[PDB]
């Protein structure tokens, strides 16, 4: 019924911005935290950053802080990931999720609907 | 049909579980809205709390009025043999005693009181310490565990194996001294000055009384937390190896390096604890009016 598509993202050269985009259908946008996560192979799963459901407050990794900027718009139930000065190991497959705003969660993997995410290839 | 000790045993653990129960969702509103930094640091919470009303209409409008009681069963497995065990032995330890206000002056009979309270808390502790150790132990492994950090212990027999292969039983009683001394005050003047107080002022249609009897437990508990307070400091900081060489070392130090005040600092938030406490020594009494 509710479905996350991740729009956005191929092959770019390091250094190079891109922007990636999640289309949540289903569901009331405007009351669900946005979280961006990313998966290569061999390498567990991590957690990027998250946007609050009214776009008010976002919180991110250290390990990209300062690097990515995540933004909302709910006039077109979307959520974006702006992603700056890459390096090789950002490749990656990043999926993005959308759970209840102020419910407590169990941590930052514990979230309602998930999508199914989009390839991300930085050249050298 | 019972021995005169099972009776106040189940009295006072019976007692414990409902007053632990009854102030249980207080606590919990208490701890969601003073711990939600630290939980949309860890991910657990998205957005902070904009007043106890709605922190209240959030957490119960999810998973329904239940949720208050969250963690609940825990704290009465903690307090129930804790409590049965301190108002069991303090009947006993008074009737060891024996004094009669009239037959022995009053001052002798509330340091009867005293004595008794004291001794009971001391009991208790030497029977319940290890478990609340290896309990915190498990939890911590659970912890851990739940975020992929390699586990420890199977279960408590498995921390109790390894704690007493370790280091024995001293590994399990880790911290007692300091631990009590707290409780030797603590436990002296909760039950101490609750029964050397209540026959003074709950007198006539107060004899029998509820409210009464749990204001003045109220109080006995702030006071006496109080009191009990600064030993507390130094058993925490003894035990935060999970620095400091003997309790009088830290004690000394401490007032030395930071200061008397700081060794009282924390002393607001026993006000909780305060209520929990109070209402088992009131439904105790009460317990026993229908009993007896
Ligand atoms: C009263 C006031 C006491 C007081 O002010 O003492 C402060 C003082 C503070 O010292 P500290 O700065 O903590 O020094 C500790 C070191 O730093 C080092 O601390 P640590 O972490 O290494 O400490 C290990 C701890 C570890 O302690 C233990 O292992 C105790 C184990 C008890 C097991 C009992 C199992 C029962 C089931 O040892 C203790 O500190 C306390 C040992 C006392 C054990 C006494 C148990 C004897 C019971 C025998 C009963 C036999 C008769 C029965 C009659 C029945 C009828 O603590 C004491 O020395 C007094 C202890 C009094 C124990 C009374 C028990 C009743
Ligand atoms: C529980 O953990 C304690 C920690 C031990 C010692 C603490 C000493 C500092 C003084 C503070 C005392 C407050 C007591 C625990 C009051 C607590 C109250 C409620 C609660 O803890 O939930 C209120 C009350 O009943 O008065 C253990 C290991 C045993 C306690 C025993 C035997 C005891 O309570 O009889």
């Amino acid at each position: 019924q509710v479905q996350l598509v991740e729009s956005g993202g191929g092959l770019v050269q390091a250094g190079d911005s891109l922007r990636l985009a999640c289309a949540a259908s289903g569901i009331t946008f405007s009351s669900y935290t946005m979280g961006w996560f990313r998966q290569a192979p061999g390498k567990e799963r991590e957690y990027i950053a998250r946007i609050t459901g009214s776009g008010s407050n976002t919180y991110y990794a250290d390990s990209v802080k300062g690097r990515y900027t995540i933004s909302r718009d709910n006039a077109k139930n979307t959520a974006y990931l702006q992603m700056n000065s890459l390096k090789p190991e950002d490749t990656a497959n990043y999926y993005c999720a959308a759970r209840d705003d102020g419910r407590m969660y169990q941590g930052f993997y514990d979230f309602e609907y998930w999508g199914q995410g989009t390839q991300v290839t930085v050249s050298s | 049909g019972m021995p005169p000790f099972v009776v106040d045993f189940l009295m006072g653990g019976v007692s414990a579980a409902v007053s632990k129960t009854a102030a249980a969702p207080i606590e919990r509103i208490k701890l969601l809205v003073q711990n939600q930094d630290e939980m949309i640091k860890a991910g657990r919470l998205d957005r902070r709390y904009n007043g106890i009303i709605d922190c209240f209409r959030r957490t119960t409008a999810d998973e329904g009025l239940m949720a208050l009681w969250r963690g609940n069963t825990a704290n009465v497995i903690r307090y129930f043999p804790t409590q049965a065990l301190n108002f069991a032995f303090r009947d006993k330890f008074k009737a060891m005693f024996g004094y009669k206000k009239d037959k022995d002056g009053y001052a002798k009979w509330m340091a009867g009181n005293l004595a008794s309270g004291g001794a009971a808390g001391a009991t208790s502790l030497l029977f319940v310490y290890s478990l609340d150790y290896a309990r915190t132990r498990l939890a911590n492994d659970a912890k851990s565990a739940k975020g992929g950090g390699a586990r420890q212990f199977n279960g408590l027999i498995d921390v109790y194996r390894k704690t007493l292969a370790s280091d024995g039983i001293a590994g399990l009683y880790r911290g007692f001294g300091p631990s009590v001394a707290g409780i030797v005050v603590y436990r002296g003047l909760y039950f101490g000055m609750y029964d050397s107080i209540k026959p003074v002022v709950l007198v006539g249609p107060l004899a029998n009384n509820f409210l009464a009897s749990f204001l003045l437990g109220w109080c006995v508990t702030t006071g006496a937390g109080i009191a009990s307070y600064p030993l507390d400091t130094v058993r925490r900081r003894m035990m935060m190896t999970s620095k400091y060489k003997s309790s009088i070392d830290a004690f000394r130090q401490i007032i030395a390096k930071e200061g008397v005040k700081s060794l009282f600092k924390g002393a607001g938030a026993n006000i909780l604890r305060g209520v929990a406490g109070a209402g088992v020594l009131s439904i105790y009494d009460q317990l026993k009016i229908l009993l007896f």
